[PDB]
């Protein structure tokens, strides 16, 4: 999700009082509101929970490695709560997928949708799960019967990008005071002017 | 910047309802989308988190104190109170009201720590006696002389010197139980062997509970 | 059911680093931030670090967090021992809307032994001796460490009975303070030719005699 | 001050191997010795393993232990999950001479029969009215998923007044049972014509009524 | 081999006093050097150890549990016995008695458990109903009948149906609070309409938290 041309609020987005975890690296917490940025990236997957502590810089594993990688100059900003009263139901049903078998790294920020078997081996087996051919989707652990520690958390992402463009996206004062008739300065989204 | 101040009752009677109100001076409550909750801190002991509150009706306790934390705000006095219900003998912790913005995060401001215990009942009339200094009571170019407080009930005493004039030099020792039931301690301070014969040194005990003000001159020694 | 596990004593000498511990049970430490606090004794409670890297204007740069979650361990690690920092240390979590604090961790202290007594002695007033009561008060001050032996001794037998010693407290120059009191009868003051009361420190004995005069 | 720290709830499919992890506070695992106990559910506890390493006659050798002093944590390795695996696992201490237990840990397994369920309705007996009193029961049983409503009927009148349910608890054939009670006075049984249960379930409603006969 | 079966009531009342016996058969008390243990478990939680005694006067109790467990070793009757003082509505659990094998090691052999409720009002007895099955008490081939157990206090209650002999789709449901103290629940078993008038049914229920063993017959409803 991008978000372009909107101004923002997170004092609501913390207000909540109901997320489980929150690691916002890069800017400080209490003082991202004022500080502006050109555009706010959304990326939104689902985890289990013990692999809430996966998505960290600098971390290595199964999942942070194959599927999304977080780079050292991470300024994003992770929101998780807990969601098993919707995303999973009974009869052992799970409708979410993971990535596990992959043939090196890739670089942070991409996403990968090949679905070709990886092969272990030095023998082809023609796109069929063949001996050293094993497929690289597997199934999830959801349960709504479970405790605390493999529950559905609804991952987000919240990036910032540092590059040349006015501040379309910001959290500034909405109106400060209004002055005439003297030689002041004003923002009117188009100039910085010095006139009365 | 912004202070935080307590106030309310510092002693606690049991099983009963607690009232500490803690104010604010150079800000505004409601303005800045600002929290604000409360921390106890029993003696030799860590501190423990009591429950938080917004300017609005929003509230969260501790699951070991729910169903026992009552906590509102008015925005025309500019400060918060709680009220705590059913306390006992094991609630005694230095409250501090705890100044924080965000709420997963620090308490950035701290106010001073009001000091809540039990209060006693029982009491009883307190004596004073002069600690007469002499050329075997100094050891150089100071000497010592003070004043004794003994047999009395209960805690606390107060004991200054000159009507806290005198500052330096003064020890105030913490009470012990006597081999009957009472108490005793003393209070003194060192003076220069000069000024023995030419200052007087008058001290101040004071016993609130018993209504009693002694007020004993400190004089060296005359032999009889 | 979250907690956050911290070590009770810590102690290491000026000068050297240290590493202060922070287990949590059940969540994982990379869940929520955590905040330590510096605290003196006696007062309010100051944030030394928080956010877990970074660091309030006002502390040193010697106050520096880590944070390990294959361990569930939150470590705060403190480098060059002073005097100041003489404190105890909490951890602070979330959890899920009800914060949960730490154990404590009290940072011990630390060069020579203070060691002054003060051992002044003041026979009973007359005042008292009117009122048929009489206590014989030793006084030790500006002693370190605060560990000593008091025995109220005399010519022929002292009583036993009334011997009363305070424990050692902190003065303001940082030394140590405590008193003796021995309950008497007016007869067995004049009983005796003479009092005494000794104390014995770091080996060391300072002692001062009374008598009826 | 030495406690036991135990996962709460752990799962695992069949066939596969698991580890259940009981880690100690202040004092370290390799102190004292450690015993694991299996314990059915309204049964008494079973010993399993013992002196960390040694399994008892009789136990499976899949119940095999290590213990990580470094991390202070005992460990107890399963493997070959069967049915007969789920019961609550607690791991023991000694400490100084006070035995400490362990949190506690539950083995979870990992086909179900749904089916609508069956409904009774029972008029009050004449032993209860001559007892001045009057109870309505509806048997809610044989059925899936748990989840059923429950709403009492006078003739036309919903009855919310003195109405007991109870929530569904499984039965011995993996469907489940519930009961919903209706208290009422002698004279209320005879003022309406008639009463009804309406037990609703997976949008089905079956619905049975009674009369004073 | 060696057995440990305990005996007493399953019922104390809050601020009273818990006396348990646990008795030893296939063993003798003081030969083999073990030693017995008590050990309980609320339901739902975790096991917790009370204390530990010895053949001789060697006792060693939990810090939480002290000054308040009394164990006593009776080497003529070949039993032991703990004694609880302060009993409140949070020591509810099953209590097991076990001979520790080592000390700091494991308890080889667990007696069964008995179940300890305790509640802070008079103990009420149970009021049983029977329930007439009819013509609207059957769906299709069979019936059902059951019997009402209400304002009974407190848990648990016991019900078989022809001495045990009945187990077959006999349904015993857990007890729900009622509007005022007590408790309600019923026991059921389902059954074939064609021996509804030649077989008698008889449930027999056991209320040893309230005593009053009761047996009340179930037969089909008559038209009056």
């Amino acid at each position: 999700k991008r978000i372009s041309n909107c101004v923002a609020d997170y004092s609501v987005l913390y207000n909540s009082a109901s997320f489980s975890t929150f690691k916002c690296y890069g800017v400080s917490p209490t003082k991202l509101n004022d500080l502006c940025f050109t555009n706010v990236y959304a990326d939104s997957f689902v985890i289990r929970g013990d692999e809430v502590r996966q998505i960290a810089p600098g971390q290595t594993g199964k999942i942070a490695d194959y599927n999304y990688k977080l780079p050292d100059d991470f300024t994003g900003c992770v929101i998780a709560w807990n969601s098993n009263n919707l995303d999973s139901k009974v009869g052992g049903n799970y409708n979410y997928l993971y990535r596990l078998f992959r043939k090196s790294n890739l670089k942070p920020f991409e996403r990968d949708i090949s679905t070709e078997i990886y092969q272990a081996g030095s023998t082809p087996c023609n796109g069929v799960e063949g001996f050293n051919c094993y497929f690289p989707l597997q199934s999830y652990g959801f349960q709504p019967t479970n405790g605390v520690g493999y529950q559905p958390y609804r991952v987000v992402v919240l990036s910032f990008e540092l590059l040349h463009a006015p501040a379309t996206v910001c959290g500034p004062k909405k109106s400060t005071n209004l002055v005439k008739n003297k030689c002041v300065n004003f923002n009117f989204n188009g100039l910085t002017g010095t006139g009365v | 910047q912004v202070q935080l101040q307590e106030s309310g009752p510092g002693l606690v009677k049991p099983s009963e309802t607690l009232s500490l109100t803690c104010t604010v001076s150079g800000g505004s409550v409601s303005s800045g989308g600002y929290f604000w909750s409360w921390i106890r801190q029993p003696p030799g002991k860590g501190l423990e988190w009591i429950g938080c509150i917004y300017y609005s009706g929003s509230t969260n306790y501790n699951p070991s104190l729910k169903s026992r934390v009552t906590i509102s705000v008015d925005t025309s006095k500019d400060q918060f109170s709680l009220k705590l219900s059913s306390v006992t003998a094991a609630d005694t912790a230095v409250y501090y009201c705890a100044r924080q913005l965000w709420l997963r995060g620090r308490f950035d401001y701290w106010g001073q720590g009001t000091l809540v215990t039990v209060s006693s009942a029982s009491t009883k009339g307190p004596s004073v006696f002069p600690l007469a200094p002499s050329s075997k009571s100094t050891s150089g170019g100071t000497a010592a002389l003070g004043c004794l407080v003994k047999d009395y009930f209960p805690e606390p005493v107060t004991v200054s010197w000159n009507s806290g004039a005198l500052t330096s030099g003064v020890h105030t020792f913490p009470a012990v139980l006597q081999s009957s039931g009472l108490y005793s301690l003393s209070s003194v301070v060192t003076v220069p062997s000069s000024s023995l014969g030419t200052q007087t040194y008058i001290c101040n005990v004071n016993h609130k509970p018993s209504n009693t003000k002694v007020d004993k001159k400190v004089e060296p020694k005359s032999c009889d | 059911n979250f907690m956050l596990t911290q070590p009770h004593s810590v102690s290491e000498s000026p000068g050297k680093t240290v590493t202060i511990s922070c287990t949590g049970s059940s969540g994982s430490i990379a869940s929520n931030y955590v905040q330590w606090y510096q605290q003196r004794p006696g007062s309010a409670p100051t944030t030394v670090i928080y956010e877990d890297n970074q660091r309030p204007s006002g502390v040193p740069d010697r106050f520096s967090g880590s944070i390990d979650s294959s361990s569930n361990s939150a470590s705060l690690t403190i480098s060059g021992l002073k005097t100041e920092d003489e404190a105890d240390y909490y951890c602070q979590s979330y959890d899920s809307s009800n914060v949960v604090f730490g154990g404590g961790t009290k940072l011990t202290v630390l060069g020579q032994p203070k060691a002054a007594p003060s051992v002044t002695l003041f026979p009973p007033s007359s005042e008292e001796l009117q009122a048929n009561k009489a206590t014989l008060v030793c006084l030790i001050s500006d002693f370190y460490p605060g560990a000593v032996t008091v025995a109220w001794k005399a010519d022929s037998s002292p009583v036993k009975a009334g011997v009363e010693t305070t424990t050692p407290s902190k003065q303001s120059n940082n030394k140590y303070a405590a008193s003796s009191y021995l309950s008497l009868t007016p007869e067995q003051w004049k009983s005796h030719r003479s009092y005494s009361c000794q104390v014995t420190h770091e080996g060391s004995t300072v002692e001062k005699t009374v008598a009826p005069t």
